[PDB]
DNA sequence: CGATGTCTCTAGACAGCTGC
DNA sequence: GCAGCTGTCTAGAGACATCGAT
């Protein structure tokens, strides 16, 4: 619940539902509100780990994920960069839904380590059903930027290699 | 007529240039008498611009330019039927994109709803992965930030500050033009450019190395992926540029002129003992580590000319800056003139000259202006031991060649104000006469003269319409001058 | 339909004709 | 005494005749 109290103080309100996002509608001072909420109470491992946890413990709902419908504030510190991948994927496996992060991850690109998390994302493609599979490989080059070309030239080549009916 | 000017376009693919020269005439002639067809006329030039790719098409986005600014309503009145056309990314993007904004910019103005089609279109475009894509993308943020003016809504500014941060994550090739098109931008904003230099800040001390003058700042090792990442040259080359307009529109500020001062210091203290590029024959074409360090080579370069240009223009009469640059020189011949082109390439005798410059056209005019054809007791004696410097002088006068040559081949260069015809032609009229002072002051003289051919050349191929100006500047009939 | 080979050449080099 | 200097040979690059069928 630490970071319901720090969406209180700075961020969205206590509502998990499906409405709309409480948020200012700017990226100046609400932003700055948030990082400065995130930048005053949590300055020691304790506390930045008690919300990482309350941080789990909310976003973990369905409805927070379908209310989320942005996550560049999150994103906006450091210690959130793996908090975002493993919510991803917490919330990949809810279809056909998971379209919703694939298109919200559209325009935006931060991100822990990308090669890393590429292998990882090929290591849950290996247990996906047919559309979402083909929703994925559409987003590979999505969750890239041009900066691992031979590595995934190479395992798209040997996904056509492996798989010819899903070759589209 | 309509039908004969677009057949005219069609038959054309110099007695073709003529029939594009009517063709344009009499299109514009019929479309700026006759009311009730104009919109036909518009649908025909919209429908002829698409799949012609391989002939030069110039004239379609050339007439249609001058049609919208004789009449920008016709688009409206035509229910705005440029939204279509927004899939010409993927044609040919090289200069039609840039030229069909330039000719719908006040329409997109005008109107929202073409703006937003523009916006979520590039949106797209921006996150594609392919080169094209990308590159049609990047071309199009040239222009969309200078679309709007409120340099003499607030969240439209902020908003789009930071699709082109994003985009600097990607490859070197579209980090390219991003660096030469922040200027322009950048004269147009107060607060937007104060964002635009933290970003940029940010970008440059991801290879700073903050170490207060000891080895070499060379994170180098990134752009890497035998491949380049990054193009060092030309963020440094920007960096100068924006940090000079900012000086002269009036925290960091004072930070990121001290580290670009610990640089030059560095440089100085930085010779090719503490470089890994020692060797005289690392270089080795077709190897996985030669082409590493030739890409090394040629970074290097283009970071000693932008600090050149720095401390020239941070220094004012400053005996001390003008030592720098002499030993920013003493670093760039030392390793331009030798182990490039000696192992690098120059197996084929070198047609051209020192190596593709990042200089710019008003700084190299202050330069010889300054140099040649200048002496007053504000001259702190420091262009007495500069003049010392004869390889200096060579590459002085080299550079100006390389970006008159761009003006040759091209219609535009290199650096600040590359765009703006009446600005060259200003610089062009001022370099011409202590391009020509040299030559009479008395091989070097033979650079000077080389160029005032391509003067020459260029203003009568190019400035046609200016010549009586340039004529006039060399101190109305032309020919009294001209014999003169 | 027009890619191609042939040819005036300008220079550079290291090697023969000056030298030594 | 083998140290000096003296030049056709070879590779650069650019313009033309026919190059060889579309």
């Amino acid at each position: 619940g630490v970071f319901e109290e720090l969406l209180r103080t700075s961020g969205i309100i206590l509502k998990v539902g499906e409405g709309q996002n409480e948020i200012a509608v700017d990226q100046t001072a609400f932003q700055k509100k948030l990082r400065v909420a995130l930048e005053k109470h949590p300055s020691y491992p304790g506390v930045v780990n008690e919300f990482i946890s309350g941080l789990e413990s909310h976003i973990k709902d369905r409805s927070q994920f379908k209310n989320c419908l942005l996550i560049k504030l999150l994103l906006g510190i450091k210690i959130l960069q793996p908090a975002v991948v493993t919510l991803l994927l917490e919330k990949i496996p809810e279809f056909n839904f998971p379209r919703l992060i694939v298109n919200q991850f559209k325009w935006l690109d931060g991100l822990l380590d990308s090669q890393d998390l590429v292998k990882k994302l090929m290591q849950m493609l290996s247990v996906s059903p047919v559309p979402i599979q083909h929703d994925i490989i559409t987003s590979l080059p999505e969750i890239l930027e041009d900066s691992q070309q031979n590595e995934v030239a190479r395992e798209l080549s040997c996904l056509l290699k492996q798989g010819r009916r899903l070759t589209v | 007529l309509v039908d004969l000017g677009f057949s005219l376009m069609e038959s054309y693919e110099m007695p073709a240039q003529q029939a594009c020269k009517l063709g344009a005439s009499i299109l514009l002639e019929t479309f700026k008498v006759h009311e009730p067809i104009r919109s036909d006329i518009l649908e025909q030039v919209l429908n002829r611009v698409l799949t012609k790719a391989a002939s030069p098409v110039s004239h379609f986005i050339d007439l249609l330019s001058n049609i919208v600014v004789s009449a920008p309503l016709v688009l409206q009145n035509s229910s705005s039927r440029v939204t279509e056309t927004f899939d010409n990314l993927s044609f040919l993007p090289i200069d039609t994109v840039q030229g069909l904004l330039r000719a719908v910019q006040p329409l997109l103005k005008v109107s929202m709803s073409v703006r937003d089609s523009l916006i979520l279109v590039l949106q797209k475009a921006i996150f594609s992965r392919q080169l094209d894509a990308r590159k049609a993308a990047v071309a199009g943020f040239l222009l969309l930030l200078r679309n709007f003016k409120i340099l003499g809504n607030e969240a439209f500014c902020l908003e789009i500050l930071g699709s082109l941060r994003r985009c600097l994550s990607q490859q070197a090739d579209v980090r390219l033009m991003l660096y030469e098109g922040f200027y322009d931008v950048l004269r147009r904003n107060s607060q937007l450019a104060s964002s635009i230099m933290e970003t940029l800040l940010s970008q440059i001390k991801q290879y700073y190395l903050p170490q207060q003058d000891l080895l070499p700042p060379l994170k180098l090792e990134g752009c890497i992926m035998i491949f380049l990442q990054e193009p060092l040259a030309h963020l440094l080359c920007c960096i100068q540029h924006c940090l000079a307009w900012y000086k002269s529109t009036v925290g960091f500020e004072q930070n990121f002129e001290e580290m670009l001062e610990s640089v030059t210091r560095r440089m100085i203290k930085s010779e090719l003992e503490d470089f890994e590029l020692d060797k005289s024959a690392d270089f080795s074409p077709s190897s996985g580590v030669g082409v590493k360090n030739n890409i090394y080579a040629i970074q290097v370069m283009g970071i000693c000319e932008v600090l050149i240009e720095y401390n020239f223009k941070i220094g004012n009469f400053s005996k001390n800056k003008f030592e720098d640059v002499l030993g920013l020189f003493t670093c760039y011949n030392k390793l331009s003139e030798i182990l490039k082109e000696k192992a690098g390439k120059n197996k084929s005798t070198l047609g051209n000259r020192i190596a593709r410059s990042f200089l710019s056209m008003g700084f190299v005019s202050t330069l010889l202006t300054a140099l040649f054809r200048d002496n007053a007791q504000s001259h702190e004696e420091s262009l007495a031991v500069l003049r010392s410097s004869t390889e200096f002088m060579r590459y002085a006068v080299s550079v100006a060649l390389q970006k008159v040559q761009q003006l040759e081949e091209m219609g535009q260069t290199d650096g600040p104000d590359g765009q703006n015809p009446e600005k060259m032609f200003q610089n062009l009229c001022k370099i011409t006469r202590v391009l020509l002072w040299r030559y009479t002051s008395i091989s070097i003289s033979l650079l000077c003269l080389e160029g005032l051919l391509r003067i020459f050349n260029t203003m009568q191929q190019l400035y046609a319409a200016r010549i009586p100006q340039f004529l006039q500047a060399l101190d109305i009939n032309v020919t009294e001058k001209a014999a003169f």
